[PDB]
């Protein structure tokens, strides 16, 4: 009743990477069908490949020409291997589960695996010549020009990181109200920049403490930065 | 070989309203069509399967209808949390292929809200690295469309700024925008007045937030 | 060749509740499955792990006909890998299921004006039902720290609830009769065969 994915990372163009979909709570029996669905950042979903445990065969997408190989490694593991990785393969990859069954019709017998009920959180595959860089965090100081109507705005600037994702929390998750963490924008440098802000009461500036917790898992860079008025 | 044309690219309605999303198949897919809800950073969530059957736990205001080559998803009594991206997926049993629609974004219409503008001077720590970033914050406004123009000593700046917009808030149906102006430290010390001009539908006249370098 | 008595299971006057689902073994006979998958009386006829046409051409060591009654919007729950109250606490099919699932509307028989409450289902259970498991405990369930002694109370609940089957109900809440055929092959000699 669970689907966990693994294997995504930064890979140089033209290399090959394998992705692993792990099943939890159920077995990859002959009644199930596994498919890998890929969506690029800010784009729709496309089906890459499918495996049919009932027949022991596979189906691959039209844009793929031998470049994709999906295999059943265990009763709870399914792998997806991609070669000749290009920039158009930079995307988030999901593994989805579909139930297959037979029905009778006038043509004859029909095998139906129509929809995906169970999905996984997904893994991100980035294909570029760049290298993993940890972010630099700078304070967005809550000055008086950051105060309006008894409420002050403060935050942190997460700048020059590669690759995604970065995770920003405030006061180790204690402060979640009024927090706006903007999506990252690829800079002209070829890197990513991100800003997180939060509106807090002005009277709590000198009393309360505000620390942003920045998490760059690809570079194992945990940085907690304190923001106070300048 | 099979295409799923989903239209329009975006649908809007106020709270309690109704939105309709159309999905057309190039060839007949019988009743095998599905609808998925997706929120950013999350896997797609199944809403309708077999083109009319409600998934358990999904409210009845999500209704799927149609067959052959024409399908519709209607969301009545719109809630604030309904703001997401919706996809239609068809299944062609002959080719064993899964085709997804282009996608539709649902925008929760609400009253026009003026942005709250804040400007943040670059931190001294960043300056030591050799770069300067000035951040302009547009907080809790609607509609999303907003123009941010950076003026340095009253000179319009272009090519050195980037902007991002948060997704619609599930509690306020509002938007937040951030504009970051990146300059080298040499240019930052060459000028004094740094301004952020914001023009919005809820703003009678453009509002400028500015600071002078070396003063606080 | 005495024919397999599928009419006994399918044409039964009374059907069991889903929690107490009935099981009938079919053995030493020939079964004509064409009369089943051709009939338009069935709203659901889905076979998992085996094609309907090959059913005639294959022999199996044992065949099991499980019969019960549920409500419409729950028919989807009799399938491998399904989740819900029926699939978790009343009747669970295995992931490697081999067989067929047949369901037909029975509002004209299992519904009564003012409500038919003879059909029950289990709401609570401490653990999910194992595949092909039957529970008829009808004991006072505990969902709180406070213990219990078979006495209904604040956190003491009866685990079974009856469907309210009325002809004015929606299709999703109307009674559907469900028969699941399980075709299992062991080392034992084959007993059930089809034609050819
Ligand atoms: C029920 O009885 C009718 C009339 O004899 C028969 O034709 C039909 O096949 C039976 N239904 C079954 C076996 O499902």
């Amino acid at each position: 009743q669970s689907l966990e994915e693994s294997g995504g990372d930064l890979v140089k163009p033209g290399t090959s990477l394998t992705l692993t979909c792990t099943a939890s709570g159920f077995s990859f029996s002959h009644n199930y069908v596994m498919c890998w669905v890929r969506q690029a950042p800010g784009k729709g979903l496309e089906c890459v490949a499918c495996i049919y445990f009932g027949f022991g065969d596979t189906y691959y997408a039209s844009w793929a020409k031998g470049r994709i190989t999906i295999s059943k490694t265990s009763s709870t593991t399914v792998t997806l291997q991609m070669t000749s990785l290009t920039a158009a393969d930079t995307a988030t990859y999901f593994c989805a589960r579909a139930l297959g069954y037979y029905i009778y019709g006038d043509a004859g017998d029909i095998y139906i695996a129509d929809y995906f009920k169970l999905w996984g959180p997904g893994t991100l595959v980035t294909v570029s010549s760049g290298q993993p860089k940890a972010p630099s965090v700078f304070p967005l100081a809550p000055s008086s020009k950051s105060t309006s109507g008894g409420t002050a705005a403060l935050g942190c600037l997460v700048k020059d990181y590669f690759p995604e994702p970065v995770t920003v929390s405030w006061n180790s998750g204690a402060l979640t109200s009024g927090v706006h963490t903007f999506p990252a924008v690829l800079q002209s440098s070829g890197l990513y920049s991100l800003s997180s802000v939060v509106t807090v009461p002005s009277s709590s500036l000198g009393t309360q403490t505000y620390i942003c917790n920045v998490n760059h898992k690809p570079s194992n860079t945990k940085v907690d930065k304190r923001v106070e008025p300048k | 070989d099979i295409v799923m044309t989903q239209t329009p690219a975006s649908v809007e309605a106020a709270v309690g309203g109704t939105v309709t999303i159309k999905c057309q198949a190039s060839q007949s897919i019988s009743k095998y069509l599905a609808w998925y809800q997706q929120k950013p950073g999350q896997p797609p969530k199944l809403l309708i399967f077999e083109a009319s059957t409600l998934e358990s736990g999904v409210p009845s205001r999500f209704k799927g209808r149609g067959s052959g080559t024409e399908f519709t998803l209607t969301i009545s009594d719109l809630e604030c949390a309904d703001a997401a991206t919706y996809y239609c997926q068809g299944y062609y049993y002959s080719s064993h292929s899964y085709v997804f629609g282009g996608g539709t974004e649902v925008v929760v219409k609400r009253t026009v809200a003026a942005p709250s503008v804040f400007i943040f001077p670059p931190s001294d720590e960043q300056l030591k690295s050799g770069t300067a970033s000035v951040v302009c914050l547009l907080n809790n406004f609607y509609p999303r469309e907003a123009k941010v123009q950076w003026k340095v000593d009253n000179a319009l700046q272009s090519g050195n700024s980037q902007e991002s917009v948060t997704e619609q808030d599930s509690k306020d149906s509002t938007y937040s925008l951030s504009s970051t102006l990146t300059l080298s430290k040499a240019d930052y010390e060459k000028h004094k007045v740094y301004a952020c001009e914001v023009t919005h539908q809820g703003l009678s006249s453009p509002v400028t937030k500015s600071f002078n370098r070396g003063e606080c | 060749t005495n024919l397999c008595p599928f009419g006994e299971v399918f044409n039964a006057t009374r059907f069991a509740s889903v929690y107490a689902w009935n099981r009938k073994r079919i053995s030493n006979c020939v079964a004509d499955y064409s009369v089943l998958y051709n009939s338009a009386s069935f709203s659901t006829f889905k076979c998992y792990g085996v094609s309907p046409t090959k059913l005639n051409d294959l022999c199996f060591t044992n065949v099991y006909a499980d019969s019960f009654v549920i409500r419409g919007d729950e028919v989807r729950q009799i399938a491998p890998g399904q989740t819900g109250k029926i699939a978790d606490y009343n009747y669970k099919l295995p992931d490697d299921f081999t067989g067929c699932v047949i369901a037909w509307n029975s509002n004209n028989l299992d519904s009564k004006v003012g409500g038919n409450y003879n059909y029950l289902y289990r709401l609570f259970r401490k653990s999910n039902l194992k595949p092909f498991e039957r529970d008829i405990s009808t004991e006072i369930y505990q969902a709180g720290s406070t213990p219990c002694n078979g006495v209904e109370g604040f956190n003491c609940y009866f685990p079974l609830q009856s469907y309210g089957f009325q002809p004015t109900n929606g299709v999703g809440y109307q009674p559907y009769r469900v028969v699941v055929l399980s075709f299992e092959l062991l080392h034992a000699p084959a007993t059930v065969c089809g034609p050819k």
